[PDB]
């Protein structure tokens, strides 16, 4: 639906194809679904930080007064 | 002074920080360079021990922050706690720490605490700490201690 | 060097904005980090072999002491000669 | 907002400038980020207390066993009042 | 068939490949798309056994990689020292078949003598400690065995080795 | 000695801040250090690989028609 430019330099696109050509996908299916997975991953991090500091603000607000 | 209090570091920043003398040129320059900033970074809640002087003359301080314990699980550590040379001798680091152990109990009908470890920088402090209730650590952890929160529950009954 | 076109549904492509600004790159940057990551991990673990404890010591067992190769290999090797 | 001068060596620079290609990164972005990741990282380090086998089993027992509050203690309490 | 020969495939891709039929298809499949892509992309090393004739028909085929393998976690190790090694070579013999037309005439034997040849000649270049084969099925399994491979068992199961030094061996 | 600068948004050096206070640095000094400690890792793991890569290329290039 849409549209991304991706530069790369021979060594990752030599690598890419070879890791494509391993998992049975295509280059276009490789990286996307690496680009994905890893947003999930990222995502998940960084909702697990701001738990976090979300419990670490609560404790703080604790020890400060009611 | 019958007119001495504990409190929250009001950020004011209108503490007398520099007259302070505790014995230990660590615990003075943290004071000193470190805790107003460090208590407005919300690394550290920092209650101070002083008078109703026109400024507030600095005569102890103790440190609160949140922890877990592992190998998340939650606590406090009292990480930082002294007092000027003149109070010293008399009880009053005792009353400091429960002071912030009443601060910890507070905090701990809020939110779930577990304990509270305890920062002990020489075997003065361990010996201090460890006078007061606090359970001695081993290994890498020799310089902590903990103390329940069931503890500092019973104290208050 | 060189140049991949990725069409992308939507979904996705918020998402992957989401991440890239979660670790402060660009959408390009992270797809194509991610891509590179993923695929040396991707390749190291076709190669590798990682034997258990029982097929380690037949392994090592077969290294020290080679067997004698059967009379059926030592036929299909006279074959081709 | 607001601004670092830092002072690097030539070959500190030009370490950071290798590594900031391979990240397919700017210099810039790529010590930014380092330093962000970095304080974060030591950040939550900090606040953690990573107790051994021992250590462990003692706050284990305190938590089980309590101890009940001591005389000092007490009286530094009523002192309170 | 009185002019079959055994060659790495020239990469130009100008073989006759659908022509080719081993009695299963996973192999068949292997063969149709993903041999030459996976030899161009030099994931594998692809041998052909063909006929030396302008046609060139396909009867049989193997693949060569390199690997390197590795223990779940090594215990107890501070009797003397500890130096790891991780990264321990070997080659692989990823897939082998033979057309139905030549099967039952010894010709999975000479191919696998064949990869062994191409091993041990690299094991004269490059350092390599052994040889993994893999067997998908019980027949794989005992043809592999019956040629000196040891079997593997455990999460390990269908994979046999054979050391380079009785490669070695086998070549006197 | 060179120089380079670097544009922080008053929360970030704040993190920074607090974490050169932590490990006993300054914010200079912290920020130096991080940057070349993650210098060293992206480096050594890009040798990782190029290292693979030609250990690789030497056992296939022996595979193929010795
Ligand atoms: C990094 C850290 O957080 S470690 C922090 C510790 N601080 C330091 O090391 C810096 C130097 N010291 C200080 O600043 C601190 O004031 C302390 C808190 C370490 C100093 O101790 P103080 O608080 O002055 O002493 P303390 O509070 O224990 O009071 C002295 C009491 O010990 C009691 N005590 C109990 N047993 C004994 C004994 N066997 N012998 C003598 N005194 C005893 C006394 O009764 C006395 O006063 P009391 O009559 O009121 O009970
Ligand atoms: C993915 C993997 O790596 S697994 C690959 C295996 N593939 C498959 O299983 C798919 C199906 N089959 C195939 O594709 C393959 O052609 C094989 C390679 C599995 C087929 O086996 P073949 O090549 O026919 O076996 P082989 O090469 O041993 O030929 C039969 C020989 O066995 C020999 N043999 C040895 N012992 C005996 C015995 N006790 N009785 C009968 N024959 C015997 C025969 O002598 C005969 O050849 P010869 O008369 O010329 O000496």
């Amino acid at each position: 639906k849409q549209r991304i430019d991706l530069r790369l330099t021979d060594d990752d696109k030599s690598m890419i194809e070879e890791a494509a050509a391993i998992s049975n996908q295509s280059v276009s299916q490789f990286m996307l679904n690496s680009a994905s997975q890893r947003a999930a991953e990222v995502i998940e991090q960084h909702r697990r930080v701001i738990l976090n500091e979300e419990s670490w603000t609560r404790v703080m607000d604790a020890l400060s007064n009611p | 002074m019958d007119d001495l209090t504990i409190e929250i570091l009001t950020d004011d920043a209108d503490y007398d920080l520099q007259r302070f003398d505790c014995g230990e040129e660590a615990l003075n320059l943290f004071l000193t360079t470190h805790l107003v900033r460090q208590h407005r970074n919300k690394i550290l809640r920092a209650y101070i021990l002083c008078r109703n002087t026109p400024e507030r003359q600095v005569l102890g301080y103790y440190t609160l922050c949140g922890s877990c314990f592992e190998r998340n699980i939650p606590s406090v550590t009292l990480g930082r706690l002294a007092i000027d040379r003149s109070l010293q001798g008399q009880g009053w680091g005792a009353t400091l720490v429960a002071h912030a152990m009443n601060v910890v109990w507070s905090a701990s009908l809020a939110v779930g605490i577990h304990g509270l470890f305890v920062e002990a920088l020489n075997e003065k402090a361990h010996t201090f700490y460890k006078s007061l209730g606090f359970i001695p650590l081993v290994g890498e952890n020799e310089n902590a201690l903990f103390f329940p929160t069931k503890s500092i529950e019973l104290l208050f009954t």
